[PDB]
């Protein structure tokens, strides 16, 4: 009955797994060789990441 | 239709725009041709009279 | 229609439509070094296999780049493109 | 220089409007200019 | 008929002078 | 005359404004499409800056 007002929290716990971004046009598992690896606009230009 | 009709004839000859009309204008190097014209409580008269210098005030009439 | 390409012959056509417009687009270089340079880049067992199927694409867009610049854009730009019946 | 297809696509160096428009609608903005305002749409290039 | 001229296009884009103290403008 | 001796300040104000470093030749405005933007050395090949 004598319930103070309530505030929620929420957290998450993941352990021992590693996230992954995978290099794919629709991040699926398509093949070992994603599709955009082997495009051709990374094919034969350097770019730079940030 | 030629086109022309549509026009707003002045004259017996169809009012047409020039042909060079269609347009571009970012950031710098290009600008138009009208233009921006643009203590206390002591004198009083010249600035009432300025106040009214808020009209047209250039040409290109 | 008499003449109208092979799968493999549509990948390759492909290929070379996205390769020559990727070259001609962000590296300006000219359209018949972008043709040149498209061409060395090929796997050698398919560029051998279709030598002459390839050989004849890059005459004629040699000589359609040479003479027609709008034509040879359009045809490196657009995709569902084939190639005219008299190509061939 | 004298070929780059994305700049002559976009019309950022190129022909204006008034020749790459189809002589017809060219003919059509320059008619009601008075009161349907049409040349403020399209684009026209300025090369250096 | 040089060509060093800034372009609006295709199309590429009187000598004058003279004003004395009084004279019209 | 009893004027104390002095020391000069100097500066200046300018707002509402950008300060501007056009990439051209000579600085000038020739058009949208500078003369350095579509120079050879800068379309050809490519470049980092610092």
């Amino acid at each position: 009955k004598t319930a103070v007002d309530s505030i929620t929290q929420k957290k998450f716990l993941c352990d021992r797994t590693l996230w992954r971004i995978p290099f794919s046009s629709n991040f699926m598992s398509m093949g070992a060789l994603t599709d955009l690896g082997q495009n051709l606009l990374y094919a034969n230009s350097a770019h730079a990441l940030d | 239709i030629n086109f022309a009709s549509l026009a707003p004839r002045h004259g017996s000859r169809p009012f047409m725009g020039n042909w060079q009309d269609i347009g571009t204008s970012n950031m710098s190097g290009g600008a138009f041709s009208w233009g921006s014209l643009w203590k206390a409580w002591n004198s009083s008269t010249g600035q009432m009279l300025r106040d009214k210098l808020k009209e047209q005030n250039f040409q290109q009439k | 229609s008499l003449h109208s390409l092979n799968s493999e012959e549509e990948r390759i056509l492909r290929y070379v439509q996205q390769s020559v417009s990727l070259n001609l687009m962000r590296d300006g270089v000219t359209p018949s070094v972008a043709l040149d340079m498209t061409a060395r880049n090929m796997e050698p067992g398919m560029y051998a296999s279709n030598r002459p199927f390839i050989n004849r694409l890059m005459d004629y867009l040699h000589r359609a780049a040479a003479v027609n610049p709008e034509y040879f854009t359009n045809a490196i730009l657009n995709p569902h493109w084939l190639p005219p019946p008299g190509f061939y | 220089p004298s070929m780059m297809p994305q700049w002559s696509y976009m019309h950022i160096s190129g022909q204006d409007a008034s020749e790459y428009l189809s002589p017809g609608l060219v003919q059509f903005a320059r008619a009601t200019e008075t009161y349907f305002s049409l040349n403020n749409k399209f684009r026209n290039p300025t090369v250096a």
